[PDB]
């Protein structure tokens, strides 16, 4: 691709970038910034 | 020479976890009695 600063806006250059994410049947790596709790058991509770 | 695989080149497909169940799934696989 040629790209001059005089490109246009379909012309000029775009930085991508691609955040494939994997899925859940496998060990987590990677987390959203969430705080974390105590482990309770027997009680019904919601659970992430 | 050849020799013959029986069973042999079953992966789990996938890290997840189960028990007494039948599952069945497609992908890569060597097939059963392959001559190797």
């Amino acid at each position: 691709y040629g790209f001059q600063p005089t490109n246009g806006v379909g012309y000029q250059p775009y930085r991508v970038v691609v955040l494939s994410f994997e899925l859940l049947h496998a060990p987590a790596t990677v987390c959203g910034p969430k705080k974390s709790t105590n482990l309770v058991k027997n009680k019904c509770v919601n659970f992430n | 020479a050849y020799t013959n695989s029986f069973t042999r080149g079953v992966y789990y497909p996938d890290k997840v976890f189960r028990s007494s169940v039948l599952h069945s799934t497609q992908d890569l696989f060597l097939p059963f009695f392959s001559n190797v």
